[PDB]
């Protein structure tokens, strides 16, 4: 499953 | 001038927060980070005890003494930007990349990390600063000392007891009262982001991606997590803000007992 960063 | 005091090295990161470079202070070769923010992108302005970005005001407020918050060393105004000089831990990895590479953390390790984030956030609040963007991406691990550093105060505010109606932090760490009503109180919203972080640490990724999950009130555990830890997580992610624990209650929780010292953490889990 895909883990991602998240911009503010 | 900025340019004859610091030697500039590689870009460490860039994005919404601006552009951050590695540097060295020329005088004593001290490691620094050099953060550039465009003036047209600074929304919140303060005044210093000069008109500066709010981020500078907040960092100065938290910069005294030894803590788990990144220290502002200096700052410079330019025609179209502000430059912030910060201390730089070395060697360092951010907590996002640490969890990506290692997967779900052992609870002893998550306990030590989470304990240190709690102390850093307590420090901020004690200094009248609300970070507003607590997440793994904004946590640096000093891999030799086993010490965590909270970075990126660029979404932060002065702490108040009244409602906030603005927010430019990370939506997936934001509480349901924000998603539903565009209103939150500082400390209770911080505790929600802290529950998201603790889940992230013990499970390998954040619990929620979608607004409907955030507001839904259901925490599914994808990894084996102890009942005491699941209980703390779920208390932090109580849908009603007043049902969330205080910082004291978090730190007095049974799951939080017998924490490792930073050096033990480094020796056991990092070296
Ligand atoms: N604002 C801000 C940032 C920031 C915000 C969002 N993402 C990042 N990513 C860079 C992470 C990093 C930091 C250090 C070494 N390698 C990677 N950085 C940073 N502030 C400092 C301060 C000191 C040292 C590093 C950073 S990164």
């Amino acid at each position: 499953r895909k883990r991602r960063r998240h911009p503010s | 001038p900025l340019e004859s005091q610091y030697q500039v090295g590689p870009l460490l990161g860039s994005g919404g927060f601006g552009s951050v470079y590695s540097g060295i202070r020329v005088s004593d070769n001290l490691p620094v980070a050099i953060k550039h923010v465009e003036k047209d992108r600074i929304s919140d302005w303060g005044e210093l005890p000069t008109r500066v970005p709010m981020e500078v005001v907040l960092l100065k407020k938290v910069s005294s003494g030894f803590s788990g918050v990144i220290r502002l060393l200096d700052w410079f105004e330019r025609p179209d930007s502000f430059v912030l000089i910060l201390e730089r831990p070395e060697p360092v990895q951010d907590l996002f990349d640490f969890i990506t590479e290692r997967g779900a953390l052992q609870e002893e390790l998550a306990r030590s990390f989470f304990w240190q984030v709690l102390e850093a956030v307590r420090h901020c609040h004690n200094c009248g600063v609300l970070h507003r963007d607590i997440k793994d991406e904004n946590i640096l691990i000093d891999l030799n000392r086993g010490e965590l550093k909270l970075i990126d105060f660029g979404s932060g505010a002065l702490l108040k007891d009244t409602v906030y109606t603005d927010f430019d932090g990370t939506r997936v760490y934001s509480p349901p009262e924000w998603i539903r009503y565009h209103r939150y109180h500082g400390r209770s919203a911080a505790v929600w982001s802290l529950g998201i972080l603790l889940y992230d640490m013990v499970c390998g990724d954040i619990p929620f991606e979608h607004d409907e999950e955030i507001i839904g009130g259901q925490v599914f555990f994808r990894q084996r997590v102890s009942s005491e830890c699941q209980h703390l997580i779920r208390w932090c992610l109580a849908l009603r803000p007043s049902d969330r624990p205080t910082f004291e209650e978090i730190q007095n929780h049974p799951w939080m007992q017998d924490v490792l010292l930073p050096q033990e953490t480094a020796e056991i889990h990092l070296h």
